[PDB]
């Protein structure tokens, strides 16, 4: 129940401009610190931000002193991150985290972390993907699934009927097909004598094009 | 009342602390304490008694063990003097009586008058 | 009247030899000692405080000691540009004193030095007193002897030397002899050399021009 | 940065007076304190005096109590030497140093030292050098230089190129020449194909006659 | 008001401070405090809190460790006088809401004359 629930992220034109919002649930906000760290795509961790939620004061790294800004209201109980000036390098995937102490405050843990969320600073402009059902063949082996293809940006979300199947999913990672957009696979197995007794449905969403889609799959 | 008098006392221990905490840590602590307004900042914020409050406790005590005589001093002497001040406004309170007697003798003579 | 002995003056040794240094005082003045490095002509620069702390930038090299009334310096590996004069210190508001100072000289493989030689300039013949350079350029050791021929007759009493600081990376020296004459017996004689024989030199090599 | 500039040394004649002085920059100059330490040409270093730039209170040593006397001003951010009855053993080089502390109060450490002043005492007159070249001889071995003859007092400052020819620069020290006056050399060591590469300027400068001079030298 | 009848105290904790250092320090530490002037000078000296203090501290709490208390309670007998009197004032001038009837009095009854 003690999460912190971040959005705000995305696409956006270098040069540009983002607001990342970190919204506190089941802990004492103001008496924490919260923390945004990021990550770019095949490096380690990188502190940006910390700041104290109740005592205001911040503290930024060198790498983007002046052009971000941290901030938190306690009354909307939701620490933020403003980015300015947006460029390749900070195209990563931004974690909020939080010191809720008398112990970890004094060792700087960070206790808790955010889910994490994607800024992907680019030019092309935003697509949604095309969900296209794999067919089958024929109490076991039966591999299917649906691809999703020529979407951008990053990322998709499948999931399969709304969380029922779960064991047995290879949701792959995407890939660039150098045209410049994202195309990855879906694929699970079931037993082959339940074809017709379960439904199949791989959920696909795309939030930067609001691409809620729902295809079902079938011999 | 003249309860902003009372503040005069209190940013007159911030500064002697802020000061005591540049003569002792400005040198390797300088982001905390290399200026006197640094050292006005980082003792109200461990004032706050919060996670930045033991965030920067913690550096300063490796640093310099002793030093937390220093802060809990800063929120001794201070919260004494609170309380002490605190303390002393209610009994110079409790002397109104008298000032009641007062606008009683003023009733009585204007009348007079 | 807080005595600091320093001892030695003097030290010769290799690159890379143990340096120890002593410096007595005559009371219990338990850690009031420092230690300082001076290079020739320059600013002393803190080495040690507290007798036994390593002033921050200071090589791991350098490490201080103590023994009751007794101090000590010591470098582990000895550098060439670790040629300076160390000072030990005493402390106190109302008096400081210092140790008589040690210098500590480098040592190295015997070295030849470039010889060289100057004519007179020609604004300075117009003073009617001309002087001949000889350079003797990265030698070792600091002994050395010029000699000076005028139409092959040797001179004396009108040349002077003056020998640099051990350099910092090579440790060598070099050499100035200075030979002034008037006008009249430069203009009289045409040949001038000066004979360089030092150690690290079989024959005696001469360096000479003829005005 | 942290640094102390002293001026204010040079010739003055015996029974005369002088005055240094040491400019501190870049530190809290009323919260340490300042020492002047001597130096004769052949000697170790001998203590002068000592004050606390904030406190005024003022050490002397015995050997020039009462004719020396140390103060400081700390809106002019500086300490003084006032110097009076000077003698021949008062011949000497000295140095500004400081003790910035709650380190190396607490051992007189003395962490910082200014670079130097000379100050001769003798009773002959000022007197500009004469510079004159030393010529060359023909991708090596080429020794040339120029000397600096019949200056009075100490010291000459001599360059390369203000500070572009540093490396094999062998400035030598000065010597008597029983005349009176001070006479050195100064030589350099450069490729000898590079005649007419560089141009190679000598900068030689006598601060107590202002002789400013720049001098080429060349086969 | 009578803040210089304030300042005899401090001059009497100046007097028993320096006569205490005499008394200790007078026979090892002359120059700092051999003569009662001396012992004034040099406690004020430390009180500065300066490069000067901690040079004066160091020699005579190496000659006498205990040495510290003496001076560390020089410094805190004198600050905790100032500030619990200067803790007394602010309460001794919080009574004069009387004093402003005082002058109203003067008003009207002066009218009355
Ligand atoms: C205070 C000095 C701090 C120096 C820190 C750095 C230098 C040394 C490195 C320390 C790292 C230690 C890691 C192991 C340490 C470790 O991880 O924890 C071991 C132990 C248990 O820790 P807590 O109770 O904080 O554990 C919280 C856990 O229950 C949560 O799972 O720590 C304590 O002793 C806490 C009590 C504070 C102890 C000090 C309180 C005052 C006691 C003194 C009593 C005075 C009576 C008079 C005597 C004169
Ligand atoms: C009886 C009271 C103590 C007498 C003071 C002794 C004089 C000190 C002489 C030191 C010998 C020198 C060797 C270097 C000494 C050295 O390495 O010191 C470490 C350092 C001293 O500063 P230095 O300039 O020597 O160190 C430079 C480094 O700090 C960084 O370069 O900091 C200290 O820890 C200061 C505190 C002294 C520690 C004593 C304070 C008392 C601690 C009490 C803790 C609380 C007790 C509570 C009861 C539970
Ligand atoms: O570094 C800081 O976070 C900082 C912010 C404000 C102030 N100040 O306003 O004194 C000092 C430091
Ligand atoms: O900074 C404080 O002292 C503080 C005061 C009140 C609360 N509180 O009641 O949430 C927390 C901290
Ligand atoms: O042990 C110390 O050096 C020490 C430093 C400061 C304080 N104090 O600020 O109270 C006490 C002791
Ligand atoms: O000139 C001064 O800075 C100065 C300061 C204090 C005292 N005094 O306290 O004596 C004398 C001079
Ligand atoms: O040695 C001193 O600097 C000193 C100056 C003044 C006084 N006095 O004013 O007592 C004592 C010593
Ligand atoms: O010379 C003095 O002022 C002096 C006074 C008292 C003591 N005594 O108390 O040991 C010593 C010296
Ligand atoms: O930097 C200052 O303004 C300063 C503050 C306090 C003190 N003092 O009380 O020692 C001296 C200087
Ligand atoms: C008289 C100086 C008061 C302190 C000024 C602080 C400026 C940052
Ligand atoms: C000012 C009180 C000094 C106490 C001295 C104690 C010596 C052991
Ligand atoms: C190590 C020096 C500490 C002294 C600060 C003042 C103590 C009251
Ligand atoms: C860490 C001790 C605090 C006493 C109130
Ligand atoms: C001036 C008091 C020093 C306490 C160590």
């Amino acid at each position: 129940e003690v999460q912190l629930v971040e959005s705000g992220g995305g696409l956006v034109q270098p040069g540009g401009s983002l607001r990342l919002s970190c919204a506190a649930s089941g802990f004492n906000f103001s008496s924490s610190s919260i923390h945004w760290v990021r990550q770019a795509p095949g490096k380690g961790l990188e502190w940006v931000a910390s700041i104290s939620s109740s005592s205001g004061s911040t503290s930024y790294a060198d790498s983007v002193k002046g052009r971000f800004t941290i901030s938190a209201d306690t009354s909307k109980n939701t620490a933020y991150l403003q980015m300015n000036s947006l460029r390749a390098e900070d195209t990563a995937v931004y974690y909020c985290a939080r010191t809720y102490g008398w112990y970890y405050s004094w060792w700087w843990a960070f206790d808790y972390w955010g889910q994490g969320t994607l800024v992907t600073v680019s030019s092309a402009s935003t697509k949604g993907p095309s969900v296209f059902p794999l067919a089958p063949s024929s109490g076991g082996t039966a591999a299917l699934g649906c691809l999703v293809k020529d979407y951008f940006p990053e990322p998709v979300t499948v999931s399969w009927n709304s969380g029922a199947l779960t064991s047995g999913v290879h949701t792959f990672p995407a890939v660039l097909q150098s045209s410049g957009l994202y195309s990855l696979s879906s694929v699970v197995t079931v037993p082959s004598s339940s074809l017709g007794t379960q439904t199949y449905i791989c959920n696909v969403n795309h939030k930067p094009s609001n691409t809620k889609v729902d295809k079902k799959v079938e011999p | 009342p003249g309860i902003a008098w009372i503040a005069l006392l209190l940013l007159v221990i911030f500064y002697v602390f802020a000061v005591m905490g540049t003569k002792l840590f400005a040198q390797s602590f300088p982001e905390w304490f290399g200026t006197l307004g640094a050292s006005m900042y980082t003792l109200f914020q461990v004032m706050t008694l919060e996670s930045w409050s033991m965030g920067i406790a913690r550096p300063v005590i490796e640093a310099y063990p002793w030093a937390w005589i220093y802060f809990v001093s800063f929120i001794l002497v201070s919260s004494f003097t609170v309380l002490n001040l605190f303390i002393g406004i209610i009994i110079e309170s409790m002397q109104s009586a008298h000032h009641a007697e007062d606008g009683e003798r003023t009733d009585a003579y204007r009348d007079e008058v | 009247d807080i005595q600091m002995t320093q001892s030695p003056s003097s030290l010769s040794a290799s690159v890379g030899d143990r340096v120890t240094i002593t410096c007595r005082a005559s009371q219990s003045v338990s850690s009031a000692v420092a230690w300082y490095q001076q290079k020739p002509g320059k600013a002393p620069k803190l080495l040690i405080y507290s007798a036994s702390s390593l002033y921050s930038g200071v090589p791991s090299r350098f490490s201080g000691s103590r023994s009751g009334t007794d101090f000590t310096l010591t470098i582990s590996s000895l550098q060439p540009e670790d040629f300076a004069t160390y000072y030990c210190q005493q402390g106190d508001p109302r008096l400081v004193t210092f140790g008589q100072g040690t210098k500590v000289e480098i040592k190295r493989t015997v070295a030849a030095p470039s010889v060289f030689i100057f004519p007179p300039s020609d604004s300075q013949l117009k003073s009617g007193t001309a002087s001949v350079v000889c350079l003797l350029n990265n030698f070792y050791p600091r002994e050395a002897k010029v000699q000076w021929k005028v139409d092959n007759a040797l001179q004396s009493g009108n040349s002077q030397e003056s020998v640099t600081e051990q350099d910092s990376k090579d440790s060598t020296y070099s050499l100035s002899s200075t030979l002034t004459l008037s006008k009249a017996d430069y203009e009289k004689h045409k040949v001038y050399a000066c004979e360089v024989t030092h150690q690290g030199l079989s024959s005696p090599v001469t360096k000479s021009f003829n005005r």
